């Protein structure tokens, strides 16, 4: 029901698409992005008339970032609080597209920290009794073969990238400051089903952007569309790609009620 | 390879 | 700070005019309104100074917008090519702006003339697409014309008739006109006469000369047999000499520049006799100024009529999607349906 | 992938499999 | 925070600003 | 007929049968509470 | 199939707010006559084009032109796929449509070497077919372009001499249900005039036009 | 109304809308002049030890009103919204008062205020003949100037149409005309002021005479730009066309927006109730009566309290 | 009279005279003084009863071209005639093609006739692929209008539908950039989609000049045999290759006849390392280059690129040519600052393995064999080569 | 022929008859070659003479129904308003990569 | 007021002009032919129902999906007035049994 | 309305509105009022040394110009209010560029001396 894209800005939010873009013929730690899609669309005019929206789909983006070992000018002036030995610092930006306009839902800071806090001393002495049970509850998903509608110009450079920087991130925040709270923390950030959505309800959940500021409105709109590159036109097309794989995935429906219409002819 | 239903050009090409 | 819907914080006045002082700003004052603090990550700054006085101008474009702005709206030219274009492409708009309103409204009331115009539904015919002129201008129609019939009358299509009538309609606009940045607009109006085109192939002109004697420098130094009129092809001939010694990947096909040197030789002999007529010089007339004559009366015919013809144009898609549907009625043919008219074979 | 299993000696043959597989990947430097 | 190495400071000069005007107000109470 | 095309009852039938939409939809049931 | 819901963002006025901003106004569009029956360059859209219609050469002249054929009369076949192509029509030139606007750019010498037949002199008559006389009018049209007097098409040239069953496969661009048209996403337009633009006056199957201005009726009430 | 394009001309539902509105006619009648039979004298509507408000009602067949305030000190006259078929009773009433005319003021450009503007200024100059009469307006309204040859198209008001708006002429905000060194009656307005949409409670007036203030409030949504008078010292709104006796203006002509006319309802509940209202049409009522007994003001603060972000007001079936 | 010639290094073969097409003629400037009454005579107006006489669609063609571009823009969206679309394209003051794209979808929005929005705001393909062409043709003459391009391709598929002759015209835009990976890898993209590369984009890419604009109004009247004969070549290489093989064959011609050997070179760089299999026309047409150009103009890896397409389709004589070039080249006094090309093991072991495979049905592969072990190892003994001579001889 | 000045009750009889499908071609391209004044008077004749009035004929019309609605459907028209090979080829990879992928399972 | 309600079920619903796919307006003459009414219809019990919808109707899964929402709130089919002479207007409020299905 | 969506006197036309004075005609100022209202000496940019900073000279009008923050925002509408030579547009300047240090001197001279000094010196 749902489809992830990742994406690695090296050397920080200078080497993005915007910032690089010049008139010619005249270091920082490097992001990760993360945007999971389900196939969440629906209007709501129908239930309210009241409500002028043709159409509102959500979708979810983890951005984190990551200190190599290249960078010199600010290594130890100030402990670096996104990495993953020191808190594992990560932005869940919960999105959605109220008639081809990106809107934000919610800004989310989520760290280790607060996953440690809700398996260990959420209530008084205790943890949460639900987050404490949905851990209690946790079964693997069967491995389904993904596919690969990459952009045209990284399909045939690099296969294993996000699965290479979805292990890195895994091998340094299991082996952490922070050590038996990774599987709490994967439950935190576990984008697809719903024992995450009240994980993350049962953080902050950021604050209520249009009581925020019209200068801290403009200027967040111009970090996650300018700086990190989370564009409307990123937004547009999970629009598109949410309708083409609907598309893609009725006919593999077609194809197993026929293949399920023929196993009982041919027994009965 | 087509088997057509009527035909215009086949019966002045048989008298020919 | 963060605000709440339906509670606002209210706070003291400046005492300064409001907000906007109806009754003006100083200087220094407007300064601050200049030099506004914008993002100087996202803003471009520019003055000119042009001796007396100077000019500031300062342009934001945001960073949410670049993915969906238009080009039109945020004319950002990545490129000296796109720099070139779309300073044309908005020199035309602004010009077209500033010259326009010197003849329609707010235009002088004898620079503002009006045409009528009606078309017979039925018959698809113009009746009465005159001009509306004033009594000045109608003095300049008939001293043309008592002029021309007393000339050609009593040689040689019928007594009622008006002699290079498109000629002097279009040169009586100009005469009745009394501010000459109205006068050129009109110029323009009828084929582009205007001196600031006229002076644009003229500078065409002066630089395919500059470019022909170029390439007269290169093809004489290099061998130490050539067309009569060179500037043509010069733009022709020199952009494949850069293209053969290696400096350019492009050699040019257009052809646009060739008959050009006798093309805008017949432009300013076109306005030249255009003022002629304006200042009643038309009493006497060189045989090259009568062949002209002849010739700009039936272009200046046609330009008048360039709107009205794409009226008629629709107009014949309005009858033509009200006939009768079907190959058509029996009782409205000369001609059976399945055969040519031209068969020989017709009558079975 | 995760592969669930019913004994400690297959857990540990499993684990001998994933250190070959891991060493005939490419040595170290 | 210089531009060439620090391209968002359209966003750390306002989260700057949001720092000392939650701060400098005196509506709030500091005892809960 | 001859100069509009149609005849006045097939013309309210007509008006009638452009604007169905938005002449009704739904009978807007529920409460508007004041929220300030 | 399975009645896929469109992603353009069109919708009808609500119950609550007034209408206003009547310097565009969508309204239903009939026009008087079907149609969707006729020839598809005899419909509304190519009603400029009327004039630029070639003249129809019907069964019986081609069945003629069979039997008892013209040294000048240059019969020319404009199918351009060679994988549907089964017979072949008597006394034709195969002239496939892509080309055309090349082809006749050539000299007669260049056509001969590039086609294997000689170029038609522009005062000879030309005779073209296709499936079902699409490519044909458009290879008429391409014919007209240059200054060639006599030009007539076959509708329904290979489909009713051989009596086949085929189509020119033309495609009529309509946009996929996931590609989103232009006026949603951009800020071209003020926020008034993009609302209603967007706006229309029942379902989105029918046609619809776009008035660009109004004024009140007084004269009513 | 519109242009007859393409479209419009092959639509049998254009025909349809023309043959249910106007019967076999199919053309619209027009707003004709109201002849010398049934048309009253002008009213002395309030008169105060500072001003003097005289006005008529139901000057135009557009059921428009036509007011003057009259300055008692300096003997300066003042209309609003210069709309009235027979502009020679009030011509004669300031020649017969001597009285001088010195602005005329416009709240918006329609129709039904600048029908007879043309025929104010040429036959009080002419009386003033035996400085000329300046336009106070404001320039969103010039979106509004362009179509008054459209509007005279539909509403049957032929004479007026070929008449260039003494608003088009070059005032002192635009560029001046080269003219031929070898006329100033239509080359140039001296007096003209443009009216800015900022307007403020300081500055945002006009200096009447005997200290007395006009303070032009700008409050869109039946017009881009709709300037309502406030005399606060006499407690005189005229109001124009944003607010009637029971009713408020039309939203649905171009260039207008309900949010807009809901923002301009909503920045006059600073006014006591005392304030006798002064619309460009119909009956005069007070501020209070609408705060009391007006639905769309109702309806207003309702879906204000109610959580309605954009609220959006306005009538459409009602007064120009 | 005597004009220098471009150098192109081109070979010269009866074969590749469709590669020789593109090619500017000083023969069409001998010719150029007998068009001058033709274009003199084509600048006047016709008379007011001609025009009035006229038909609809050849007035509607002759004054809305004649007008200005807004005021055609104005009638379009006025009467809802959308086919005129292509006569605004050739207008005087014509911007660049995106603005032409967003005033095409704007006076779709503002038209006068809505259709259902899925037919009402889509263009068709020939015009998307006029525009892109143009665009192509700009970044031919300035390559740094490409990102706006990218911009423009980043509202198109957004907006039009995405045909294989809008993804050819963007590879040609891409190409025509200088942008040699990401056009090939667009290339290879629509390979696996089983999109035929357009004819007439592979015919204008393989000719650097002729803006398409005056190419589909037919100013130019020569050069159609050459354009018959570029897409006839694209649809003979179609028949038994893919796109990509196609494209980079277009590539090549393209940056040979812009005077880009760099680029040329690159294209066989990239499609080695991409995975294209070229065909064996652009192998062949590689190789008479290379020997043109005497191999100066050229790197290790691509030494190594075209002795990879010459084991895996190439004759013996073309790959012992290039190898014997290289080793020469590495051994002159010019070339000794640069690096020598040395082949690692696993790509030697490939090569020497695709040569075995070759040679166990090939005779003439099987005597040389030991030859192209010997040029690809390092180690050549002169000994081979008077063997060689000898048996040559005798 | 003066095919709009036949008789009408002899077009509607002669049309009733046709029943064979190659020759129901023949009348729908055929039709098109009377008048708009024709083709109304014909489907007022056509539905009279199978309904109230068929009495005016001898021998009564058989039922024809797809002659009746086609004749009713074109008079209606000319009034006013009031690849499979390939296709085949891409069905049976996208079966084979579901069976690959596990979502068309074997026998459990 | 059943030929109404028939309409109603077969249209465009919503904002977005959703085309009902099923048609309903078919079994309209066939249910009037054997005398039933839409107030007959809200009396006829389950049993009832299904000798309706089978045999007589042959209302299939999907038609009888469509048409269920409107006997399970039991409608009631009494014509609105409205502003003009002819009213398109049924009331939909959910009917209750003492009022005979009338709401 | 649809006669406006095209510019000239569209939406986004934003040289519908008027045009500048560009004469000296009215308010005869002195060096100390083109000095406080120079780019160069306010205090946003005189502490701005990342930006690039270009100084041309037209040779036909002879008027100086310093553009800063152009590779970022390349802005074709920067200028459009030029009015070159003779009511020209800025389309006709044909720019040169010139140093820092040659800015500063030609600066405060008039147009006549800086087209002087681009003729008869350097
Ligand atoms: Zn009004
Ligand atoms: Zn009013
Ligand atoms: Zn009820
Ligand atoms: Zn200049």
């Amino acid at each position: 029901n749902y489809f992830v894209m990742t994406r690695t800005l090296k050397n920080g939010v200078q080497s993005a698409e915007l910032n690089n873009r010049r008139y010619r013929s005249v270091s920082r730690a490097d992001v990760h992005l993360t945007v999971f899609a389900p196939f969440r669309v629906y209007d709501p005019s129908l239930h309210d008339p009241t409500v002028d929206i043709c159409e509102w789909s959500s979708f979810d983006l983890v951005v984190q970032k990551t200190v190599p070992d290249n960078m010199v000018a600010n290594k130890l002036l100030q402990p670096l609080s996104c990495t993953p030995q020191d808190g594992a610092l990560s932005m869940y930006v919960c999105l959605a597209s109220v008639n081809s306009e990106m809107r934000i839902r919610s800004i989310q800071l989520l760290s280790m920290k607060e996953a440690q806090a809700l398996v260990e001393h959420a209530c008084f002495g205790n943890g949460e009794p639900l987050f404490l049970e949905l851990l209690r509850r946790r079964g693997r998903r069967r491995p389904l073969v993904e596919r690969r509608f990459d952009d045209p110009r990284l399909r045939y450079e690099e296969v294993a990238q996000p699965q290479q920087v979805a292990d890195e991130a895994a091998v340094a925040c299991s082996s952490s400051c922070y050590g038996p709270y990774y599987p709490a923390f994967e439950m935190l950030m576990d984008s697809c089903g719903s024992a995450g959505e009240y994980s993350r309800a049962l953080c902050y959940g950021g604050p209520y952007v249009s009581e925020l500021s019209r200068e801290l409105c403009d200027a967040l709109l111009d970090y996650i569309k300018g700086d990190l590159g989370v564009s409307d036109q990123l937004c547009e097309y999970v629009c598109q790609m949410q309708f083409f794989l609907e598309q893609e995935e009725y006919m593999t429906w077609l194809g197993q009620v026929q293949h399920v219409a023929n196993a009982v002819s041919r027994t009965a | 390879k087509s088997d057509p239903a009527v035909d215009n050009v086949a019966p002045l090409r048989d008298e020919d | 700070a963060r605000r709440k819907w339906g509670q606002k914080t209210w706070s003291p006045t400046a005492t300064n005019g409001g907000a906007a002082p109806a009754n003006g700003v100083s200087a220094q004052e407007a300064l601050q309104i200049a030099y506004r603090p914008m993002p100087p990550s996202q803003t471009v700054e520019y003055e000119e100074d042009f001796g007396h006085n100077l000019m500031i101008h300062r342009e934001y474009i945001s960073k949410r917008c670049r993915d969906r702005v238009s080009f039109e709206l945020s004319a950002l030219s990545y490129s000296n090519l796109e720099l070139r274009r779309g300073q044309e492409h908005l020199a035309g708009i602004m010009n077209r702006e500033r010259r326009g309103v010197s003849v329609g409204a707010s235009g002088a009331p004898d620079d503002q003339v009006q045409m009528q115009t009606d078309v017979d539904a039925n018959s698809r015919e113009v009746l009465s697409a005159r001009y509306l002129f004033n009594e000045r201008r109608l003095q300049f129609c008939d001293r043309f014309q008592n002029f021309f019939q007393s000339k050609l009358e009593n040689s040689a299509n019928g007594h009622e008739k008006q002699h290079l009538f498109s000629l002097m309609e279009a040169c009586a606009v100009i005469f009745g006109c009394e501010t000459e940045a109205a006068r050129e607009t009109y110029y323009r109006m009828f084929l582009g006469l205007d001196s600031e085109t006229l002076l644009e192939e003229d500078e065409a002109l002066r630089n395919r000369i500059a470019d022909a004697k170029l390439v007269q420098r290169v093809l004489e130094n290099n061998k130490g047999n050539l067309p009569e009129e060179f500037e043509e092809y010069a733009p022709l001939y020199k952009a494949y000499i850069t293209h053969a010694v290696g400096k350019g990947p492009v050699a040019s096909y257009d052809i646009s520049t060739l008959g050009s040197t006798g093309l805008t030789a017949e432009r300013r002999r076109w306005r030249t006799l255009m003022e002629k007529i304006v200042r009643e010089d038309y009493h006497t007339m060189t045989e090259v100024e009568q062949m002209d004559a002849i010739v700009l009366n039936e272009q200046l015919h046609t330009v008048k009529f360039f709107d009205l013809k794409i009226g008629d144009a629709i107009r014949d898609i309005l009858q033509l999607l009200q006939r009768e549907t079907g190959v058509g009625s029996s009782v409205n043919r000369d001609t059976p349906v399945g055969i040519s008219p031209n068969n020989p074979e017709r009558r079975v | 992938q995760q592969v669930v299993y019913r004994s400690i000696r297959d857990c540990r043959e499993r684990a001998f499999h994933l250190i070959q597989e891991l060493v005939s990947s490419p040595g170290v430097a | 925070l210089p531009p060439s190495d620090f391209p968002e400071n359209a966003l750390l000069k306002c989260i700057e600003k949001e720092i000392e005007d939650e701060a400098l107000r005196l509506d709030k109470e500091e005892c809960p | 007929m001859t100069v509009h095309g149609t005849s006045l009852p097939s013309t309210y039938r007509m008006h009638k049968d452009i604007n169905k939409a938005q002449r009704n939809d739904r009978k807007l049931s529920g409460n508007r509470f004041k929220v300030l | 199939q399975a009645d896929r819901r469109t992603r353009h963002h069109m919708m009808v006025d609500g119950q609550i707010n007034p209408r206003e901003w009547f310097n565009w106004h969508p309204k239903e569009y009939q026009p008087w006559y079907f149609d969707r029956h006729k020839f598809l360059y005899e419909q509304r859209q190519y009603a400029q084009f009327h004039h630029l219609l070639c003249h129809q050469v019907y069964l019986k002249d081609m069945l003629h032109l069979m039997r008892y054929p013209e040294p000048y009369t240059h019969i020319i076949d404009c199918r351009t796929s060679t994988q549907k192509m089964h017979r072949w029509v008597p006394h034709s030139l195969w002239l496939p449509r892509d080309e055309v606007e090349y082809a006749l750019q050539l000299s007669a010498d260049e056509f001969l070497d590039m086609y294997g037949f000689r170029k038609p002199d522009k005062s000879d008559d030309v005779i073209l077919l296709s499936h079902n006389g699409i490519y044909s009018e458009q290879a008429g049209w391409e014919w007209k372009k240059q200054f060639f007097q006599h030009v007539y098409n076959y509708r329904g040239g290979t489909n009713e001499l051989f009596g086949e069953s085929y189509s020119d496969m033309n495609v009529s661009d309509v946009l996929s249900p996931w590609k989103g048209p232009f006026p949603q996403s951009g800020v071209f337009v003020d926020k008034w005039s993009k609302r209603k633009v967007l706006t229309r006056t029942g379902p989105f199957d029918r046609q619809y036009e776009m008035q660009d201005f109004a004024l009140p009726d007084l004269e009513l009430e | 109304s519109y242009t007859p394009n393409l479209t419009s001309l092959t639509n049998q539902v254009n025909r349809s809308e023309r043959l249910r509105k106007w019967g076999s006619a199919g053309v619209p009648p027009g707003v004709p002049r109201i002849p010398r039979l049934e048309a009253k004298g002008i009213a002395i509507l309030h008169e105060s030890p500072k001003v003097i408000l005289a006005g008529r009602s139901r000057c135009n067949n557009f059921d428009s009103n036509q007011y003057m305030l009259i300055n008692k000190a300096t003997k300066r006259c003042l209309l609003v919204d210069a709309s009235d078929d027979w502009p020679d009773d009030w011509a004669a009433f300031i020649g017969a008062s001597d009285l001088t005319l010195t602005h005329v003021f416009l709240t918006h450009c329609h129709i039904d205020n600048i029908i007879n503007l043309n025929a104010f200024l040429t036959i009080c100059g002419s009386r003033q003949k035996q400085d000329e009469i300046g336009v106070m307006w404001c320039p969103a309204e010039e979106c509004w100037v362009q179509n008054f040859k459209r509007s005279c198209e539909r509403y049957g008001r032929f004479e007026e149409m070929h008449q260039v708006l003494p608003m088009m002429c070059r005032s002192l905000y635009t560029p001046q005309h080269l003219v031929d060194p070898v006329r100033n009656a239509r080359h140039l307005r001296r007096n003209d002021v443009l009216l800015s949409a900022a307007t403020n409670r300081a500055t945002s007036f006009i200096d009447f005479g005997n200290g007395v203030l006009l303070y032009y409030i700008f409050s869109p949504g039946h017009s881009p730009g709709h300037m309502m008078l406030h005399i606060p010292t006499e407690r005189i709104l005229f109001s124009g066309d944003l607010l009637f006796f029971n009713k408020v203006g039309r939203v649905d002509l171009p260039w207008a927006t309900g949010v807009r006319l809901a923002e301009s309802l909503r920045l006059l509940e600073a006014l006591p109730d005392n304030t006798v209202v002064v619309p460009g049409h119909g009956r005069m009522t007070t501020l209070g009566r609408e705060r009391r007994e007006n639905k769309a003001l109702q309806q207003c603060y309702q879906r204000q309290e109610i959580g309605k972000q954009e609220v959006s007001v306005g009538f459409n079936e009602g007064y120009l | 009279t005597q004009l220098p010639d471009p150098p192109y290094y081109l070979p010269h073969s009866p074969r590749f005279d469709a590669e020789r097409c593109g090619t500017f003629n000083k023969k069409w400037l001998l010719n150029l003084p007998a068009l001058k009454p033709l274009v003199r005579n084509s600048t006047y107006l016709p008379k007011k009863e001609e025009l009035w006489r006229a038909p609809t669609h050849e007035a509607l063609e002759t004054i809305i071209g004649h007008l200005p571009y807004h005021d055609a823009l104005r009638y379009i969206t006025e009467h809802s005639l959308f086919l005129l679309f292509p006569t605004v394209l050739r207008a005087r003051d014509a911007p660049l093609p995106h603005v032409i794209y967003e005033d095409f979808m704007k006076s779709c929005t503002f038209a006068s006739l809505q259709n259902p929005p899925e037919e009402q705001f889509a263009l068709p393909s020939v015009l998307l692929r006029t525009l892109l062409c143009m665009a192509a043709y700009h970044c031919t003459l300035d390559a740094d209008y490409f990102t706006t391009c990218q911009m423009l391709f980043g509202r198109m598929e957004q907006q039009q539908q995405t045909t294989p002759e809008v993804l050819s015209a963007w590879v040609y835009c891409c190409t025509a950039s200088g942008r040699v990976d990401e056009a090939l890898t667009y290339a290879k993209y629509m390979a696996d989609c089983s999109a035929p590369f357009d004819v007439t984009v592979f015919s204008l890419m393989q000719h650097p000049s002729l803006n398409p604009i005056e190419v589909e109004d037919g100013s130019v009247p020569h050069s159609a045999k050459g354009l018959l004969l570029q897409r006839r070549l694209g649809n003979r290489l179609h028949t038994a290759y893919r796109s990509d093989a196609v494209a980079a064959h277009g590539m090549f011609v393209y940056y040979a006849l812009t005077l880009s050997h760099v680029r040329k070179w690159e294209v066989i760089r990239a499609a080695a390392a991409l995975g294209v299999t070229l065909a064996e026309r652009t192998v062949v047409l590689a190789v008479e280059v290379f020997a043109r150009e005497k191999g100066m103009r050229c790197g290790p890896k691509t030494v190594k690129a075209l002795t990879h397409f010459l084991a895996q389709d190439g004759t013996v004589g073309h790959l012992l040519y290039v190898l014997l070039r290289a080793r020469k080249n590495e051994l002159l006094p010019e070339f000794r600052d640069l690096p020598h090309t040395t082949f690692s093991e696993e790509e030697q072991e490939l090569v020497l393995q695709c040569v075995a495979q070759r040679a166990r049905h090939d005779d003439s592969f099987a005597v040389a064999a030991t030859l192209v072990s010997s040029l690809v190892r390092e180690d050549d003994p002169s000994e081979l080569l008077m063997a060689f001579a000898r048996a040559a001889r005798n | 022929a003066d095919l709009d000045r036949v008789e009408a009750r002899s077009v509607v009889i002669a049309l009733n008859a046709v029943t064979n499908a190659d020759v129901y071609e023949f009348v729908k391209k055929y039709l098109f070659n009377f008048g708009e004044r024709k083709v109304k008077f014909l489907r007022t004749t056509y539905s009279d003479l199978r309904g109230h009035g068929a009495g005016k004929l001898r021998i009564p019309l058989k039922e024809n129904d797809n002659m009746y609605y086609h004749v009713c459907w074109h008079s209606s028209i000319r009034s006013p308003r009031q690849p499979n090979a390939k296709i085949d080829d891409i069905v049976k990879d996208k079966i084979e990569k579901w069976k690959a992928e596990g979502l068309l399972p074997e026998d459990y | 007021s059943l030929k109404l309600i028939l309409e109603k079920l077969s249209g465009h619903v919503g904002r977005r002009q959703y085309k009902m796919l099923c048609n309903l307006e078919k079994h309209y003459d066939k249910l009037k032919d054997e005398g039933i009414d839409w107030h007959e219809l809200k009396w006829l019990s389950r049993e009832e129902l299904i000798v309706l919808f089978d045999k007589v109707l042959h209302l299939t899964r999907t038609e009888r999906a469509a048409l269920l929402p409107a006997i399970e709130a039991k409608v009631c089919g009494v014509l609105r007035q409205t502003d003009s002479r002819h009213s398109t207007v049924v009331c939909m409020n959910r009917g209750n049994a003492n009022h005979g299905w009338r709401c | 309305s649809r006669s406006t969506v095209f510019g000239p006197g569209s939406l986004y036309s934003f040289t519908k509105f008027g045009s500048f004075n560009r004469s000296p005609t009215n308010c005869t100022l002195n060096k100390r009022m083109k000095d406080i209202f120079r780019l160069e000496n306010q205090k946003h940019i005189r502490n701005d040394f990342d930006r690039e900073r270009r100084y041309r000279m037209c040779t036909k009008c002879g008027i100086t110009t310093v553009t800063i923050n152009f590779n970022n925002v390349p802005s074709a509408r920067v200028g459009l209010w030029g009015r070159c030579a003779d009511d020209k547009d800025y389309t006709h300047h044909r720019m040169v560029d010139i140093t820092q240090r040659e800015y500063e001197v030609l600066r405060e001279s008039p147009v006549e001396k800086r087209l002087n000094w681009w003729r008869y010196e350097r």
